[PDB]
């Protein structure tokens, strides 16, 4: 009846340190569709996050993209938080820059 | 465009 | 070639959160090009591709006074559907929508649909003759002799092959310059190792439109499906989409794998391997 968030975690382009980007987080084949999802850098969260408008797959599971503008660089890290009625906490995803 | 609705 | 049009309402009840909540999404193919949210500040159908926007406001509004109208049955039939399921009303709801139809290359209607679910499982369906129903369980019964009693099935029917089929290409038209054109796949093969005897080769395919996309890794011009480990297409967030296929390898048998690309894009398939040598 209930399944939980299926998470990715990746840039729109390929990475280039230095070099502006979009980190995405895509959610999919979940339900139900109340789901919060936010982009870390650093394990604090970005603010300035937007998300696709709530759609779902011919199984009925939903999906929404969420992504924020962001320059992939030596040092910081970048992750993806998720909270779902089906986690007890908050799963997080770091973003790898080979997936 | 969007159809019509029917209730259930 | 063929393409689709297709529509996803989401009516959402949400007890001591206020009245119900409708959200309606479309697509053509994989584009969405109007959206809709009881919530947010506007109340009318968005545009959210740009050739639609040159509509006219006569459009427009005719679209909003339906998401309007779907607005107000929302409470409606999550109300009958917690009837029909004899269910109190505490709990939170979801009924959902999905009406579309497909052409053929030539334009004519292979198929249309216009099916519900009630919170995640299946609730009704028009079946493919377009004249009769199916109904999930008992209670959804009660929707179909409903709709039977009531020619439902007819003016759903009369909206498949007439409404739908002809606006589905006029969206294709005026979307002409990106909704018709297909941009292969970029691909490319890297190396990880896993250990001192396995590494991992992973096939990329980026950027391409429309989302189906195949790959597949041959060992020795083996389909390899059981180690191949798919991530499950998704967005770039521009329009295109990405997606990767991953196998483990003896190390040293890297050059006994291929992996193949197929995509609409690609009138003869891509077929590569992993390079590292020199």
């Amino acid at each position: 009846i209930q399944r939980t968030p299926k998470i990715q975690v990746y840039s729109r382009h390929p990475a280039e340190n230095g070099k502006s980007n979009f980190l995405n987080c895509y959610v999919s084949g979940f339900h139900p569709s109340d789901i919060e999802v936010d982009l870390l850098k650093n394990g604090e969260r970005i603010e300035k996050v937007e998300h696709s408008d709530l759609s779902f797959s011919k199984d009925w599971s939903f999906y929404l993209l969420y992504y924020t503008e962001f320059t992939p660089t030596e040092k910081d890290e970048y992750a993806c938080r998720v909270n779902h009625v089906t986690l007890s906490q908050p799963k997080i995803v770091k973003w790898d820059r080979d997936m | 465009t969007t159809p019509e609705s029917a209730n259930l | 070639g063929s393409h689709s049009m297709k529509y996803f309402y989401t009516s959402m009840s949400r007890p001591g959160r206020g009245q119900p909540r409708f959200i309606a999404v479309g697509y053509v193919d994989d584009t969405q090009f109007v959206r809709f949210d009881s919530d947010a500040a506007s109340q009318r159908m968005e545009p959210r591709a740009p050739w639609v926007e040159q509509e006219g406001p006569e459009y427009w509004d005719r679209e909003t006074r339906n998401m309007k109208t779907e607005t107000q049955n929302a409470p409606v039939n999550l109300r009958t559907l917690l009837r029909y399921y004899n269910q109190s009303e505490a709990g939170s709801h979801t009924l959902q929508r999905m009406v579309g139809c497909d052409l053929g290359p030539d334009g004519r209607l292979l198929r249309g649909y216009e099916q519900y679910a009630y919170d995640g499982k299946d609730y009704i369906a028009l079946n493919e003759d377009l004249r009769s129903w199916t109904a999930a369980d008992v209670a959804a019964q009660n929707t179909q002799r409903k709709w039977e009693a009531a020619d439902v099935a007819e003016s759903m029917r009369a909206y498949l092959e007439g409404q739908c089929v002809e606006w589905l290409p006029r969206y294709l038209e005026k979307g002409k310059e990106t909704l018709q054109r297909t941009d292969p796949p970029k691909t490319h093969v890297t190396h990880h190792p896993v250990s001192d005897h396995e590494a991992t080769l992973r096939c990329w395919a980026l950027g391409f439109y429309p989302a189906e996309i195949t790959l597949t890794w041959q060992r020795d011009g083996e389909d390899q499906t059981q180690d191949t480990e798919l991530v499950e297409t998704r967005p770039a967030g521009d329009g295109t989409f990405q997606k990767w296929a991953a196998v483990v390898v003896p190390s040293g048998e890297e050059q006994r794998y291929t992996c193949h690309v197929q995509h609409e894009g690609l009138p003869k398939p891509h077929t590569l391997k992993w390079e590292p040598h020199h």
